[PDB]
């Protein structure tokens, strides 16, 4: 699941688009499969 | 630690024809005035 | 090309930007101006 989620934040008339897969290497797995188990995509510090 | 950029470099598993015959892997990095020396900044054992 | 601390280049110029090791979009972790604590490092004995 690499560089699955990303944050695009909108400025006034601009936009920047920053991809988890330039942020973490840590990855949450969709495993452990047992139900209901939801998962944390950290952002460090995004000095946007 | 300073002024620097992460990097996370990802890298294929082995194939006997990129990386020759031994699984080892050393990644350098360098300035660079190229001949001003560049410094081995991890070695590893690449993957299959 | 500016002095933004985190701010450093994905996919430089005219160079093909891989080393034919890595053959993917997955180079770049190159935001997060912060690491995580470090658990071998100096103080790797007061954290442990």
């Amino acid at each position: 699941s690499s560089d699955d989620i990303s944050m695009e934040i909108e400025l006034n008339s601009t936009k920047f688009e920053t991809i988890t897969g330039s942020d973490v290497g840590l990855r949450p797995p969709l495993y452990p499969t047992v139900s209901r188990e939801t998962l944390a995509f950290p952002f460090g510090k995004l000095s946007i | 630690p300073g002024q620097g950029t992460y990097v996370t470099l990802i890298l294929k598993p082995y194939d006997k024809n990129t990386h020759g015959t031994n699984r080892a892997f050393t990644i350098y990095y360098s300035n660079d005035a190229t001949g001003s020396g560049k410094f081995p900044v991890y070695s590893g054992s690449l993957s299959v | 090309t500016d002095n933004n601390p985190e701010g450093w280049t994905l996919d430089k110029s005219v160079n093909n930007g891989t080393f034919a090791g890595l053959a993917e979009n997955g180079v770049t972790g190159l935001l997060q101006s912060g690491e995580p604590m470090d658990f071998s490092g100096a103080n790797a004995l007061y954290f442990w």
